[PDB]
């Protein structure tokens, strides 16, 4: 049998990860500009493209371990209609 | 992939998320099962759990998207790893051994508990050198071969 063995590992989801996946290419260059491409650096608009920046990358993270929680209540259920194969 | 056996059990399996026994598995139903193993699905979430698995979005799951989804994960993996990982929130010192005290302290308090007979048959098992200390990286490949 099975043994101990388990299984092997949205709109709204989606839309979350596009804006932020795009702002993180937003601030991503925004930052790049004003620190590599301008003569002077502008330091409040440095750290104002860093908010926007953290904010998208940690937009990104939330998703990601949404996906990863809602993987792991799909094998739950899996794992349990699985205890009938004994 | 299913087999003819493998149809008939999940068949039954239906029965432990069809609670009322309609036909059908809806989020409330899903929710009370997913609470009977400890978890706390937020509502989104149960959403989601349907919606990944109807087919034609009528807010519900039928045994065919049932069958079709079990289909897609059949795949199973060892567990050897998560297990020494439990064992590992008792190793006090990290050294990687729990004393057959310590086993019965855990075991008779936390959880469901076992009998304090029940530790005594886990513990000859998993004492190999009869040192009064339990190697649980060697006890749980044991279990695992
Ligand atoms: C990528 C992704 C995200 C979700 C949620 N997925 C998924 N996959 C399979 C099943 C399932 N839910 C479910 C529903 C009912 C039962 Cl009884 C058992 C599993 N959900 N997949
Ligand atoms: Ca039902
Ligand atoms: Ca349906």
């Amino acid at each position: 049998g099975r043994k101990l063995e388990l299984t092997k590992a949205d709109t709204q989801l989606t839309k979350r990860v596009k804006n932020a996946a795009a702002n993180v290419l937003r601030e991503t260059w925004l930052i790049y500009k004003n620190t590599k491409l301008v003569k002077k650096i502008d330091h409040a608009k440095v750290r104002k493209h860093q908010r926007k920046f953290l904010q998208a990358i940690h937009q990104l993270r939330s998703v990601k371990m949404e996906q990863r929680k809602l993987n792991d209540q799909a094998n739950t259920l899996v794992d349990l209609a699985k205890t009938q194969l004994e | 992939q299913l087999t003819e056996e493998q149809i008939a059990e999940f068949k039954e399996a239906f029965s432990l998320f069809d609670k009322d026994g309609d036909g059908t598995i809806t989020t409330k139903e899903l929710g009370t099962v997913m609470r009977s193993l400890g978890q706390n699905p937020t509502e989104a979430e149960l959403q989601d759990m349907i919606n990944e698995v109807d087919a034609d979005g009528n807010g519900t799951i039928d045994f065919p998207e049932f069958l079709t989804m079990m289909a897609r994960k059949m795949k199973d993996t060892d567990s050897e790893e998560e297990i020494r990982e439990a064992f590992r929130v008792f190793d006090k010192d990290g050294n990687g051994y729990i004393s057959a005290a310590e086993l019965r302290h855990v075991m008779t308090n936390l959880g469901e508990k076992l009998t304090d007979e029940e530790v005594d048959e886990m513990i000859r098992e998993a004492d190999i050198d009869g040192d009064g200390q339990v190697n649980y990286e060697e006890f749980v490949q044991m279990m695992t071969a």
